[PDB]
Parts: structure tokens; sequence; C-alpha cells
């Protein structure tokens, strides 16, 4: 993602252009520790766990879907918003 | 003169340590650019034997007459670099920041003479460093 500066042999600021570019990833890249901000979307492949405390924004509008039949009160007819379990 | 002066300038108010190193073609002083050199980061080492004398600020780093060289001076606070096309004489100072680094051009006289003494007067003789 970052743009790095090619180092090549022979080249002019060689110790310069390394220590912009070990500077750049230092900068740019997520680390094991301290607060940070991450921009992006970020999808995750593996398993993920949240020991702390997990924050998500609209829980209930993301994960629940409530219909009901207005004018009759005896067939609910719906199309499914995603993968789910009704109750 | 006595030998190669290098003058170190720093904000002590006290008598720092200088360790003195040489070394040929350590990264970016390689003639033919980055990594053109014969020993990647750097051939040999040696350590130069030196005889400090102290000044409020001022340490003087005495080397032998031989290691007497030209070149740039960059002064990275922590350590001063004497940059003479791929040849380098680095200069670590202990417990001072370097705040001015030089080779001492302007030398200070030799030998001071009192002659001519009388109640009132004498006269002071010396020779240019």
């Amino acid at each position: 993602m970052a743009e790095l500066t090619k180092i090549t042999r022979g080249m002019q600021n060689g110790a310069e252009t390394i220590n912009d570019n070990l500077n750049k990833l230092n900068t740019i890249t997520v680390q094991k520790t301290g607060d940070e901000t991450i921009a992006g979307k970020k999808t995750f492949s593996g398993d993920v766990s949240v020991d702390g405390d997990f924050t998500m924004k609209k829980f209930a509008d993301s994960y629940v879907a409530f219909f009901a039949n207005k004018g009759s009160g005896n067939t609910v007819t719906f199309t499914a918003p995603w993968d789910c379990t009704a109750e | 003169p006595s030998g190669f002066n290098v003058v170190i300038e720093h904000d002590s108010e006290y008598q720092p340590d200088v360790k003195v190193t040489y070394y040929k073609n350590s990264i970016g002083t390689e003639a033919n650019g980055f990594d053109t050199g014969p020993v990647f980061g750097g051939e040999r080492i040696y350590n130069l034997a030196s005889s400090l004398s102290y000044i409020r600020n001022k340490i003087n780093v005495e080397l032998p007459s031989v290691y007497a060289m030209a070149g740039e001076v960059v002064n990275n606070g922590n350590e001063l670099l004497l940059i003479n096309g791929t040849e380098i004489m680095r200069f670590v100072i202990e417990g001072a920041t370097i705040t001015k680094g030089y080779v001492e051009k302007v030398k200070p006289p030799t030998n001071l003479i009192v002659s001519d003494v009388t109640s009132t007067s004498a006269k002071i003789s010396w020779e240019n460093g």
C-alpha cells in the first residue's frame, strides 16, 4: 500500500532514502501496541476475538429485523434481508 | 605542528570524553554511489589514539599528524564526522551535546618568553602555532 522509493546500487542518497522508507513504514503500519486510528475497509479472512470493549455502530439495524402484517395480522409475507433465524 | 587538532565545542561545564574511529566506504561515502564499495557498510574501523585537553565548552582532540585530513564536517550532536570523500573520522562525545566542530585552523601561540624585565616593564615574545 505505502509508497516507498526504490533502493538501488549506485543511487545518490542511499542512507537518507533508507531512513525515509523506514520512517514511512513505521508511521503507516498498524502495530501490536498503543492506541491508534485505522482507515480503509478492513476484511478479516480468519477468526477475530475482542477481549476488551467491542464497539459497533447500529447493532439492531445491522443484526435484527421486524416484519408484521398491518392490514390482516394472520399472514406475514416478507423478503429476508440477510441469512437469519426467525422467531 | 604538535599534530592534527580537531576542536569539539559542547554544552557541558565539564570535560566530556571523546572516542575517535576511522573507516572507509561506510553507507553514503562510496565513490560510485550507494553500495558500490568493496565491503558494504564499511571497511576496517580503526580506533585512533587521541590526546585530549579542555577549556570551558571546548575539547581539543589531538591526533597524530599522519591522520591529518581535509573534508566536510558533519555535526550529528551525539557524534561529529569529518568526511573526506570515502574516508570518515568519527568523534563520539560522552555526557554532552556537540554544538559545533571543526579542524583547528587558527592555532594558539607557543614559545612564550619573558625578556627585558624591569621594575615597571617586560617584553613578551612568542612563535605562531
